[PDB]
């Protein structure tokens, strides 16, 4: 019925609108998360566990498991905008 | 920043921006037809949620996998 078609895209349509606010949350943290990458540079000048763990992230973001993730919600979202 | 996290970040976010405004112009915008329209956009809105989740999935793992690494 009209009325259960309503109800149904008003559900969607908030929990679509939570999606948005949790990203846009979620890119936020990442400065949390950009200032903690920093002050692991900094102990890896004198600390070589750090430096290993800094490599370790570096190749990470850049051809290994964390850019993956992030290539992965990226297309998504870009699939997104292509079916509008 | 080390791990080049601004240009990742800003792509995402930008991904997320243009997403955010052009759901938002659909969303604001013969009965036999109207009935069936709407269960089509009910079809896709849900479609969307799903490919949403998913991508919020990935931002938390991403987080989660960045931080477990920063701390051992």
């Amino acid at each position: 019925g009209i009325v259960s078609q309503t109800r149904n895209k008003e559900l969607l349509d908030k929990k679509i609108r939570s999606e948005i606010e949790a990203i846009k949350k979620i890119i936020a943290e990442f400065d949390v998360v950009k200032e903690s990458v920093n002050e692991l540079s900094e102990k890896a000048k004198t600390d070589p566990q750090a430096a290993e763990k800094l490599n370790k992230l570096i190749e990470g973001y850049t051809y290994g498991e964390e850019r993956k993730l992030y290539d992965s919600a990226l297309s998504k979202i870009e699939k997104l905008i292509e079916t509008l | 920043d080390v791990i080049d996290l601004f240009n990742k970040l800003g792509v995402f976010q930008a991904a997320i921006l243009m997403f955010a405004y052009m759901y938002q112009a659909q969303s604001d915008l013969n009965l036999t037809t109207t009935v069936n329209n709407s269960q089509l956009e009910i079809q896709q809105m849900s479609n969307t949620l799903n490919l949403l989740t998913s991508a919020r999935s990935d931002m938390q793992s991403l987080q989660y996998r960045t931080i477990s690494g920063i701390s051992l």
